[PDB]
DNA sequence: TTTAGATCTAAA
DNA sequence: TTTAGATCTAAA
């Protein structure tokens, strides 16, 4: 089920031992022509908006999020793809979520189902992990329900989760 | 704010 | 085949 | 309305 690796764990892993432990993996599963020749300067042999696809920042923002199962639970082109190398300001990459998911099973879930990097904090208020709407606190990092903060003034959830959206500070953490 | 939907 | 951008739809 | 995912087009 789990890959043996040894490899750090993902809050303090560099960009190389994680992709070097990606290509690892990649063709311990079988999957060569996903690993071009030339080592990892030429991995991957993917291209997004004319840079080489980030396979790192990807898989971070996304297993951050609780994994690629939350799906369109996570704004890939405006919180997974502004995180990465390849986003600029000024860009046409209307199906960025589309390609970036398409690319994210491609190299990444497997990868992903074997290790241990998928984040599974519960809410800092009620401490349960029920399904719904969450928001990550700017200040401590922990996350909480949207719902579960109930302080006058916040504002839809829809302004938070779209891109550059709210800033959001949990109620233990304000002053 | 980074979000996610459950 | 792969990628960038237009244009659909879904959701809120 | 705005925002983003899906699909299609055309260029490599
Ligand atoms: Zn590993
Ligand atoms: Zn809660
Ligand atoms: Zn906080």
């Amino acid at each position: 089920k789990k890959h043996d690796c040894g490899r750090a764990h993902i809050q303090v892993c560099s960009e190389e031992e994680f992709l070097r432990d990606v290509m690892q993996f990649l063709l311990i599963r079988g999957h060569t022509r996903l690993v071009p020749p030339g080592g990892l300067a030429e991995f991957p042999d993917a291209v997004l908006n004319s840079k080489r696809l980030d396979l790192f920042n990807l898989y971070r923002e996304v297993v951050s999020r609780g994994g690629f199962h939350v799906g369109n639970g996570i704004n890939w082109k405006g919180q997974v793809f502004s995180k990465m190398r390849n986003h600029t300001l000024t860009n046409r990459m209307t199906g960025v979520g589309n390609t970036l998911k398409r690319h994210y099973e491609t190299y990444l879930l497997e990868y992903e189902y074997a290790h241990d990097d998928v984040d599974g904090e519960c809410c800092l208020i009620c401490r349960s992990s029920t399904a719904g709407d969450w928001v990550n606190c700017g200040s401590c990092g922990e996350w909480a329900h949207f719902g579960c903060d109930r302080r006058p003034g916040l504002g839809a959830f829809k302004d938070y989760a779209k891109t550059d959206g709210l800033e959001y500070v949990c109620p233990n953490c304000s002053v | 704010a980074r979000t996610k939907q459950t």
